[PDB]
């Protein structure tokens, strides 16, 4: 009982630190977007507004790094409490240190205050004419800022009900299930697949479109693929694997984003196919009700088709006995057609009965 | 008569049911084949379907009887089976005899049905049987 | 028994009002298409013919709004009779009022009589040259008129046999099933999937093609993508995700229709895959007959392969005893080949027997 | 027994007439291809060679029509013998007459001898410049000659073993199965799907490529899409839904063939997906062997991981008792890693045991 | 001690097994829950796993015993269960006692194993038991 | 026992020869790539460096041919030992000789030392302007050198654990399984499908890109599709079936490589779909845990919904008894909403119970 | 009264369960219909459901009782069934009588519950039953 | 003789069937392994397949007998099993002895078969047995 209290008090701190890290990461990304958009036309990179906004980004990044460090300290304490260790060096393996350094590196890339520039040259598309420019260096540090979206997955995993619930944890432990983020992803894809597939793709559509526009606004004097509704058209027709061609990227960054978009679209067609195939299958009760309704329908059709068979047979007999030939032949043709129809409905009814018997 | 190739193929089809090679298809062998095909026939239904082509009534199907069954089963649709099924579904009570009430009921899905009954009762027993049904159908 | 009579008398009125609303909506759409096509070349937007046709559209829209209101009044009365209420204010929730207003707004968008124009500017494709025009305002009200096709789904649901039948209603309610339009869609996709997929896509092909042509005939002095068989080519190669490029939309409306077409094509490839996968599977009786036929074939093959094995073995023995070598090695090779073939057919027969035993 | 002999003697005649009709149809198509290819450059449409080749096509078409008529007469006699009729008028329904007329019309379209021309105007692609020509009329009659390939399906169905075999027919009729061409297609797709999918698509590749080249050689002064290896490139990138764009059809015929190619490629991706999904599944005999091998592997891994756990635990204990700290901490870390690895392999073994138990 | 929220959640988890609400989890209720989870535990294995946390040996799990079981089960990996499983797979003969032969055999997948045996036999009975194994592991 | 030792010694010799053949084949391919890259700009085809590198390729090819011959001799000896033959002529069938000759021909194609050239003409894309160059003949022999990658499959099959293990071979023999390379491919695709699909495609990406660049560097004066990152862009957008169009091959070799890339991308979409569909499915141990958690959730929801139903019913009763109307109607609406919500949650709980009973 | 078409449709619905045509729906017929629908109903639950609409208590459902059941089942949501299910889930002990303890427990997901008990206990027996619950709900 | 690695691997394969480690594979252990592999062998077939390699006839497979079985099972195709299966399918009657009638029948799928019989009957008993079949095959 001396371990459960500490473990819960550390679960709460870990969750709160994840929440705050997500808040500060998203604030940094949003201010980066605002500053990148404004510094193009509203003011220049030497203005005091740019200095203030980049100072805000840096001050958010410092606090984010602090929160990441404190989160990892809490997780080290959790490892201590779990595996009954006493020295923190025991918890520090090679993989853990590598992942701590990876998170710190990912979360420490941001536009540093100050004006720096580099010469950017690209080959224009459909004309192959070189175009050079003096682009700022803050654009190769703004794009990596979108890597802070792993905090979203961390927060989703940590806030999930069955991750922290005592009863859910016990039931998972009896069945030896690991509650990693893949289990959460699978449960989401089996509960609400359409909602996940519609949020995860329309939230990445805007990100890819903004990345393409930001990368290509330096080599675009026509406002064709450096316009937001143009970049968002390019990315959509790349994701859907249409690829018209009138808007093809000029730069390596735009081409890379379009390649990544194409890869993810080819990986999302598989998800769409799986979801659609699982959404057409009839539920067991629905299939039983449908089979019962079709059984009633086939019995009614069989009754009326047998009635028609006898009606046509008698009409043919009456016309034959009435010393008539042409109408007798017409009604013999109708009798043959009625017999064929009766055979068809009988076969359909038998197939339905076989399916029902196999199901039950 | 049938040529050598036809009789050879039909003998092969006959032996496909005739495992023991005694020349007669017992109902047990037909049931075993039917079960191997995934169906589950009852003994009563199997016996009822084995006397359909059994002309002599000996209880088994010799080669000529199987040839008749094939000669009526090779065609895409056989009028005899469809007529029998229609007569079966006409007889709601299942007694083998359709009276005027069922005929009038199924015709709604007066004088015409009366004429049908009058010209269909060949023996004048007041009711319609299977032989009268097949006589009227043909 | 005092409620069943009223409920049926209201079911009939509801169905009749749905039918009339569909009739008037389709009439409005058809007259809109006729007037849009004629006012381009036959006459001008100031003519009396245009005034007469737009008056016809407006008079159809007024009656459609009246029928929608009366249908919702009948549905309110049905709610009263079902849940045993007495005051209609009880039936008026927030969602119901929102949906009533949504239907009224959707069904009240139509070309108003009179000449109104707005300046439309677009960036031409593959040349990026701006093109301005004085386009009429009736084209941004004609395109939304295709939203009246939800009445088609409403009529299909209300006219369905199992929605109103007492027998089907009893059987479904015994199994606790909701008879919404998704159940109808699933039953259609499991009964006649090809017919539904061929009607729902070739009827939307014409609609998308007409929308593209109508939107882009204002910025097309070449009759390339403003020709009906050209718009119908563009839409088809977008839906199939080919995307050649020679016909890429100029305007935002054409680009939006092409994006929607691409999305629906990427969603219909999943339906095609599911339907094809469900149409290749052999039914139980067909699989049993196929397995029996293959069993007979494999038995015949095994007989003839054992015969060949013994024939080759004896020929090899005879040539060996006949003081011959070259033919002896030829026939030993043939014997080895025959043994391998016999093993192959035996393994195939064993696999077939295993499959049959697992199935039965 | 008086009906079986006649039925078999008519089956043989029907099969022979189908064979001869296929022979003459393919001969007509081949001579059409030869004449179309030669009359472009080798000689002109007024030459005697063209007259001779078109006379050959016409004389093949006359015999093909005769064979179709005789085949339908034999099928009428088969209907007589089957349904015990006596007057041939009884067999002549509306559908049968419609299909007889459809086959005759399909098989009577061929290049008539004589020179006739019509003015063909097309809009060139990527330049929209009109191009007019005086094209022969024999090209709108040569392309429909590829509709004679239904005789291929008829011959495949009639020559199939289970269609005419007495035992196969008996087993099929015992299970109430219709031996139509869809059953044959399904059996082919379940026996040899790759072979069918590779023959049916690479034989239509040549046909579509030749049709595109033949239709577009009249409006192509650059030998770009009127070259056989260029048309065969266009058709391949359309079928695979790549659609580069450098070769886009000029004429309505080329565009229609490319649309049909795109549709069939979007319908064949579904077949490819189904075949691949059915070809990755492990059979029961393979799955049992794989599970046994993995069981042996997991037992060996579990043995060695328990050995490592005890080895590391003892080394840590020995270093602790040896008044050492740094190596004791290193070996405690190694012991924790070994315990985690042992847990992982134990969980994998338990999952394998659960899967084996569920399968058996 | 534990706070109100923790004890409430653990009481809910306890009642998830305790249907009758008598305060003790009988082996039958745990077996029923396990069967509802898709597994099929034998009576012997179920009893063996129910006395693992049963401190007083009364045959049932009260609330404090369940709290101890949760306190050792909430962690991602528990050393006790892994050590027990390792000892179980060490004992090929299944008698509960590992002699030097099995140790030498499993070490091959001389002096070192002798030192291990010498420093692992706390009671000097000539063989290694579970208590000695957990003493050496910790 | 006199055959087992010989068979194992020949297994070992066969495996070693396969390893050495793979080593020498890969060395030849690597030196070919190095020489092809260097001879473009670093030196010319008449230099001594080119002579030395091509001599190295030839000396690797001679040793590779020797190793292939010795490997086939070892297989002949294995056939002798297996089938108890005495004369090696018994083992030399037609298929075996054909495959020996095929491997020797495939492994004997390499750049022969010496300067030989041929005239290469191609039609440029999007301009159709002919371009002629005096290209070396060593580029039509370098590209076929990538066919030596079948040695990779041979080494993977021969080194596989279950191919040579005695226990695995025995278990496979009891179940009559053939250990061909298709079984190995299926086991890999069922164990680690993502890793195989990510190695086999990102290792062919560089091969196709290098082939395109090598073939088209002779007809590219703009360094657009003859640049490695440009060829690797073209191949990627062809594999994903986007096909922009700005980079479309000029030569027949580039077009053929792009056609093969498109075919393999259309065949790999099926593998992606199958893998994704098999990776979304929840295993039994996860399905049971998820169902238990959702059952607990639904019971809690039912409790709170019944609480709301009674609370709203009592509030409505209290407001009715308090001579109030507006609040009475509002709370009656709330009670009806609560009853509907309770019905919905009860229905979904019943559906969950039905699903649990069906799977258990 | 109901029109001819409604009577015909409801008689068809009645004959769905009335296989033998005796005019009454025996519990065996309802059981076999629900088995054909894929459900597995127990005899006790079947009897409970069949006396829900059985006004006369004879144990079988005739046409007027079936008409009442249809007039209560044709609507999208049945208030009576939802009220009964709510009362059932209120009664944790399953004895058919909800005391103040269960109500106080389920409200927490003092004066108000006391007023509810006071105004819901029409007969003044110190507890709340089903008739009191349906009276308060309506 | 076999090297250390080969004998170790074959001993492991032998112990894969030999659970109890007594050195002999009883038919029960082989049946259990076969059932674990998904197949269902009958006792008669299992005994028939266990005496194929049992040289001494003791009823169990020792290590040398298992080595012989592996030495004839490691190869991709064994002529002995294929010859035995061919002889089995030759004998339609199942009596173990093929007479001239079955040979003449299967050869149609006069002098040649007479020569085959004359040169295949080593003992001159007038009929062909398994030993004569394997003598003629080799
Ligand atoms: C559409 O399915 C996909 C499968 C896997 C992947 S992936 O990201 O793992 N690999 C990947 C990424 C980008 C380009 C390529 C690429 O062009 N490959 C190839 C080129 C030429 C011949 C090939 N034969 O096989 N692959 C080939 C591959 C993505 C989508
Ligand atoms: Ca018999
Ligand atoms: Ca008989
Ligand atoms: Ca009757
Ligand atoms: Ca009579
Ligand atoms: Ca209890
Ligand atoms: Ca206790
Ligand atoms: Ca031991
Ligand atoms: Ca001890
Ligand atoms: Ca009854
Ligand atoms: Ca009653
Ligand atoms: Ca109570
Ligand atoms: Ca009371
Ligand atoms: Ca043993
Ligand atoms: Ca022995
Ligand atoms: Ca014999
Ligand atoms: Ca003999
Ligand atoms: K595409
Ligand atoms: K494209
Ligand atoms: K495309
Ligand atoms: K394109």
């Amino acid at each position: 009982l001396g371990a459960l209290r500490r473990r819960r008090a550390l679960f709460e701190k870990r969750k709160r630190l994840s929440d705050y890290a997500l808040i500060f990461g998203m604030f940094g990304i949003v201010v980066m977007v605002i500053e990148t958009e404004l510094s193009w036309g509203a003011y220049d990179k030497a203005s005091l507004y740019s200095l203030a906004l980049k100072c805000l980004i840096s001050l958010s990044t410092i606090i984010l790094l602090g929160l990441i460090i404190v989160y990892h300290a809490r997780e080290i304490q959790l490892f201590m409490v779990d595996n009954g260790a006493d020295d923190w060096r025991i918890a520090m393996t090679y993989e853990r240190i590598f992942f701590i350094c990876l998170e710190i590196l990912v979360c420490a890339i941001h536009p540093i205050p100050g004006n720096y520039t580099f010469t950017w040259t690209a080959r224009l598309a459909f004309s192959y004419a070189p175009s050079t420019t003096t682009a700022d260096v803050d654009i190769i540090l703004s794009i990596p800022m979108f890597l802070r979206l792993y905090l979203i997955a961390r927060v989703m995993l940590l806030h999930s009900k069955l991750f922290t619930d005592a009863s859910s944890r016990s039931i998972g432990a009896l069945n030896k299930i690991n509650f990693n983020t893949r289990f959460v992803m699978k449960t989401l894809m089996t509960i609400c697949p359409g909602t996940v597939l519609l949020v995860f793709s329309i939230s990445l559509w805007i990100i890819a479109a903004w990345t393409v526009r930001a990368c290509e606004r330096y080599h675009d004097q026509q406002d064709v693929t450096s316009n937001f509704l143009g970049a968002m058209w390019l990315i959509s027709i790349t994701f859907l694997s249409i690829g018209y061609g009138d808007m093809v990227p000029n730069t390596y960054c735009g081409k890379g984003v379009c390649l990544l978009t194409g890869i993810m679209g080819a990986g999302c067609t598989a998800l769409v196919v799986a979801v659609v195939a699982r959404k057409l299958e009839l539920t067991k009760a629905e299939k039983h009700v449908h089979n019962f309704m079709m059984d009633i329908q086939y019995t009614k059709e069989m009754k009326e088709s047998a009635a028609r068979v006898l009606q046509e047979a008698w009409m043919f007999y009456k016309h034959t006995r009435r010393k008539e030939s042409h109408a007798a032949r017409r009604h013999q043709r109708k009798l043959l057609a009625a017999i064929n129809a009766f055979r068809q409905v009988r076969l359909k009814h038998r197939k339905l009965r076989e399916q029902v018997n196999s199901m039950v | 008569q049938l040529t050598e190739e036809q009789i050879a193929e039909f003998k092969e089809a006959f032996s496909l049911f005739d495992k023991d090679g005694d020349g007669t298809i017992t109902t047990k062998e037909l049931g075993t084949v039917m079960r191997s095909l995934g169906q589950n026939p009852t003994e009563a239904e199997l016996q009822d379907m084995i006397n359909e082509v059994d002309a002599d009534g000996n209880g088994t199907i010799d080669f000529p009887e199987f040839l008749t069954m094939m000669a009526r089963k090779m065609k895409d649709t056989d009028s005899e089976e469809e007529i029998r099924e229609a007569f079966r579904v006409f007889d709601k009570d299942g007694n083998g005899y359709i009276s005027a009430a069922e005929l009038r009921h199924v015709m709604t899905n007066d004088e015409e049905v009366d004429e049908m009954i009058r010209e269909a009762d060949i023996d004048g027993d007041g009711q319609v049987n299977y032989e009268e049904f097949v006589q009227m159908m043909t």
